RNA sequence: UUGCCUCCUAAAAUGUAACGGAGGCGCCCAAAGGUUCCCUCAACCUGGACGGCAAUCAGGUGUUGAGUGUAAGUGCACAA
RNA sequence: UUUCUUGCCGGAGGUAGAGCUACUGGAUGGCCGAUGGGCCCCACAGGGUUACUGACGUCAGCCAAACUCCGAAUGCCGGU
């Protein structure tokens, strides 16, 4: 036994990253007609869902462990653009083109700008 | 001899104006009160002074999400 | 890592009085340091 | 005599004095008590008067316990006045008492001593009152 | 040491309420009510004056043998709601229970003998919890007092306690303290 | 291509130290030193505005950054001490800095003691976060004797991963600190 | 006064749209804010009269 | 004493009198306004040269007891 | 008939009562025992002894128009 007695960084960066994500929900929401798109990040994969909150289902979603985007020799900018224009495609298929960004708690850019900025080229206005 | 005090101000009237099951026009102002007490809810917005009213038309219902009760506009149906 | 505002710092070369070299680095605009007692000069650091 | 050391509110209203005792109703910290039968302001005074009397009469070694304290301030606007010009100033202090409430309690050996002294306190208060045992 | 349990009778309350309580009350029965693990919470009327007697003769903590329209029933007096003035029993609660079933109680402590001269005894808690069986509850136990020296605490973990109970008090609960009696320039003193 | 020579040391032969002699399950669980925090604490400064200067020239000389002005977030009758006053200096060093420093704190300065007897084994805050303080700047070789002004001391904290002072004082030996031996 | 009533006044066209106070103690030159103008038609600057 | 604001009286909607019980106001801030993003205090224990419970540093415990220009009340840690 | 009554349904309260280890204050008696009190060896180090005063805490019983973790009956708003 090793007990140990401080906290570890994964609490503070989960719990820190939960709270901006709730502080960001205190104002955006999704509809049927404009949706959530929100987004998760990780050290290896991003991830996208398109949410409408009055249900709290999932519209469309899309991440980089699709065997596509890990067919990509590229860099994490490329798959983070592959994603994008996936979830475009299956956004427009599934009958929208408009949408609200959930940034999920993570500062905008990056990896999830060239993200937001491919769906945005990609047909989805927001 | 004399009282060093005897002073009030005027009645606010707040409280609840609008109860639940009403129906109300969009535009109606529904509770008046000082803080948040009641915290505004669906398709219902607050004002400068904390007043709430009815972004809709519809019935008031209250409710409690996450601790907090909130005052909600309910779209009745059209007959 | 800012631009320009902290102090100036640059690997230094520590030459110690018995014989000891340190390959350090520090603030030093020279870069060149010896010291005349050091971790093996002290009688509490090697008992004598 | 028996002050508090402060009131947050120097000039109360008059204590409301009905129903019966709740809270406070069993002999707890001696042996033998006096238990309340009727309501009444209990002044510092008559707290006072009545434990000395019960001091005097047991006299050599034995516990009494005032566990109701006058906490409650009577005010009194002074004399030769007429009404108006706002409350007066507190000039008593009152514990507020309804019949069922033990007002004192006390600890000693023997039983009729201890019976008689706690009589003699009770000669001391506006109300009526009756000798309750530790048991049921 | 087994106590016998003590045999009332008690009838199913046929009607509820403030009104039914008040005029049962006045024939000289005691409204109550079984429940435990018996899973039926039963609203019995019975005897005021045998009620009375049976906790007369076994206290408070006591079996009974509740005769329910001819069921036979073993219930243990949890709580009793008394007026505070009148004194009369207005309420009771039963614990259904059975042989070999541990139970939690309060055994109420009596002081017993007399003390060293020179100061006086004096009880903290009159009453002690206790583990024990249904029919094996002691209804009172004793603290020992036999010419103290100075003044000094005794403790629930000190008591002589029968056998097959155990003591659900915190061993370091005082019961009773002996305090040396005031002198005649020390009894006046405090008070004021 | 390069790196710090002491956390060189460290990886080699400290990492198997602690673990053969603290027998971790998780060869993560060896511990280590996480980071070192030096606080001129000059306080005195509620008349003197003009002493943090020479403070943070020299506090930044000796550690290589530059201090973040620590003010004061309370408001005393006493010391003369408004809200919003810098009252201390701070600089973290966490990494190649941070194992430079600590070279030229114990293999440089700590050797530079007049009247040297060690450092108390018994200065842990209960889980192994070792603080230590002094009382004079010039024992540091990157400022010169007379070009101080005022004597002065730091406050040296290293913090490290330590479960309690068993790790803590094993670790800070095996990096080579001379405590007193009580 | 410390905290009087002060005017502004486009520069563009001298027309004095806005009155404010503001503290002499703390801003003893002319306060200036880019406000708009309603007959300039967009937004402009405006200086203390 | 006379206008305004807050509370209790005031009897769980609103309103409610007395020379009833307590206090504030006749301002302040070009940021103490707008928006964007980020953070969580007070207190307590432990370890530190001045430095003392107390000043700044580090570790921990800490869900609100701190703070909110300004009375009081309603609020606010999702943070106001 | 929009009025009013009665039944049912949808509401928001903080009164009566109660509770307080749920806050703000008051407040009874115990228990351990500080810090600060005195003394010994003898230093103003250090240690222990002593009516010490006895922080904090804790056990049990309480109190409040301007206290509330709670909390009705009635009344009130609407519908039927
Ligand atoms: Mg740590
Ligand atoms: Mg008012
Ligand atoms: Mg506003
Ligand atoms: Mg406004
Ligand atoms: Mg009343
Ligand atoms: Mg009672
Ligand atoms: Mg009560
Ligand atoms: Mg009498
Ligand atoms: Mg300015
Ligand atoms: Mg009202
Ligand atoms: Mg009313
Ligand atoms: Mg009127
Ligand atoms: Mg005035
Ligand atoms: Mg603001
Ligand atoms: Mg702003
Ligand atoms: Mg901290
Ligand atoms: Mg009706
Ligand atoms: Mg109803
Ligand atoms: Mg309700
Ligand atoms: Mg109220
Ligand atoms: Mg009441
Ligand atoms: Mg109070
Ligand atoms: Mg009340
Ligand atoms: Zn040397
Ligand atoms: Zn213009």
């Amino acid at each position: 036994a090793h007990k140990p007695v401080g906290q570890n960084i994964s609490e503070v960066r989960r719990n820190a990253r939960l709270r901006r994500h709730a502080r960001l929900r205190k104002k955006v929401a999704g509809t049927a007609e404009v949706p959530r798109l929100v987004v998760n990040r990780s050290a290896r994969h991003i991830h996208v869902q398109l949410v409408n909150d009055l249900n709290g289902t999932t519209l469309a979603a899309a991440s980089s462990i699709e065997a596509d985007v890990r067919a990509i020799d590229g860099d994490k900018k490329a798959h983070s653009v592959r994603v994008g224009q996936l979830i475009a495609e299956r956004a427009k298929a599934a009958g929208v083109e408009t949408v609200v960004f959930d940034r999920g708690g993570y500062t905008y850019g990056g990896r999830i700008a060239a993200l937001a900025d491919a769906a945005r080229e990609a047909g989805l206005k927001f | 001899s004399s009282s060093r005090n005897g002073r009030d101000s005027a009645a606010q009237r707040l409280g609840v104006k609008r109860f639940g099951g009403q129906v109300v026009k969009a535009g109606e102002i529904l509770v008046r009160q000082r803080g948040t007490h009641f915290h505004p809810g669906v398709n219902v917005g607050r004002g400068g002074d904390d007043t709430l009213f009815a972004l809709a038309p519809g019935a008031v219902e209250f409710g409690a999400k996450r601790g907090r009760k909130t005052v909600n506009i309910v779209p009745v149906a059209r007959p | 890592m800012k631009t320009g505002i902290h102090p100036e710092y640059v690997d230094t070369t520590v030459q110690c009085g018995c014989g000891h070299s340190f390959t350090t680095r520090s603030t030093k605009q020279s870069g060149t340091i010896v010291v005349e007692v050091c971790s093996q000069c002290h009688p509490f650091y090697t008992g004598k | 005599m028996l002050i508090p050391r402060k009131v947050k509110h120097r000039k109360q209203h008059h204590p409301e004095q009905r129903g019966i005792a709740s809270g406070g109703t069993s002999v707890s910290f001696g042996d033998y008590g006096i238990q309340a039968l009727e309501h009444a302001y209990i002044t510092n005074r008559q707290i006072e008067s009545a434990r000395i009397a019960i001091n005097r009469h047991i006299k050599r070694g034995g516990k009494v316990w005032i566990n109701i304290f006058p906490d409650r301030p009577l005010t009194k606007k002074p004399a030769e006045t007429r009404m108006g010009s706002g409350k007066g100033s507190p000039e008593w202090w009152v514990a507020n008492v309804k019949p069922g409430r033990v007002l004192f309690e006390l600890s000693y050996p023997d039983e009729k001593t201890a019976r008689d002294a706690l009589t003699r306190a009770i000669h001391k208060l506006p109300i009526k009152a009756r000798i309750v045992t530790r048991e049921e | 040491t087994a106590n016998i349990p003590n045999k009332l009778t008690a009838n199913v309350r046929t009607r509820t309420g403030k009104g039914a309580s008040r005029q049962a009350r006045r024939d000289g029965k005691v409204p109550a009510v079984l429940y435990g693990h018996g899973t039926d919470p039963q609203h019995l009327e019975l005897n005021a004056r045998d009620f009375a007697a049976v906790l007369r003769s076994h206290g408070t903590n006591a079996i009974l043998t509740l005769d329910i329209e001819g069921t036979e029933q073993l219930a243990l007096t949890k709580a009793l709601d008394v007026h505070p003035i009148r004194r009369n029993i207005q309420h009771a609660d039963l614990l259904v229970v059975q042989r070999g079933e541990k139970v939690t109680v309060e055994v109420t402590v009596l002081v017993e003998g007399d003390a060293t001269p020179g100061t006086l005894v004096t009880q903290d808690a009159n009453t002690i919890e206790i583990e024990a069986e249904a029919l094996s509850i002691p209804e009172q136990l004793t603290v020992s007092v036999e010419g103290v020296e100075a003044g000094t605490q005794i403790t629930a973990g000190q008591i002589s306690l029968p056998e097959g109970v155990n003591l659900i008090s915190d061993p370091e609960l005082l019961v009773v303290n002996v305090v040396e009696a005031p002198s005649a320039e020390a009894l006046e003193e405090e008070g004021a | 291509k390069a790196l710090p020579r002491l956390k060189q040391r460290y990886r080699e032969e400290i990492r198997e130290a602690l673990q053969q002699e603290f027998n971790y399950a998780n060869v993560m669980q060896i511990p280590g030193v996480v980071k070192v925090v030096v606080n001129m604490g000059v306080g005195d400064a509620a008349r003197d505005a003009k002493l943090i200067n020479g403070a943070i020239n020299d506090l930044a000389l000796i550690t290589g950054q530059k201090p973040e002005v620590r003010r004061a977030r309370k408001s005393i009758a006493q010391f003369k001490l408004r809200e919003g006053m810098p009252i201390g200096a701070r600089v973290t060093l966490r990494g190649d800095r941070m194992w430079e420093f600590l070279d030229r704190l114990i293999s440089i300065a700590l050797p530079r003691i007049r009247d040297f007897r060690g450092l108390s084994p018994k200065q842990f805050d209960g889980t192994g976060n070792y603080t230590f303080g002094l009382n004079e700047q010039s024992m540091f070789h990157e400022i010169d004797v007379d070009s101080i002004d005022r004597p002065r001391g730091m406050d040296i904290t290293v913090v490290t991963t330590a479960t309690n002072d068993a790790e803590g004082r094993a670790l800070l030996r095996a990096l080579g600190f001379p405590f007193k031996e009580n | 006064d410390v905290r009087p009533k002060i005017t502004l006044a486009c520069e563009v066209c001298k027309h004095r749209n806005y009155i404010t106070k503001k503290n002499r103690r703390n801003d003893p030159d002319r306060l200036e804010i880019k406000k708009f103008c309603p007959n300039c038609g967009t937004h402009q600057p405006h200086k203390e009269s």
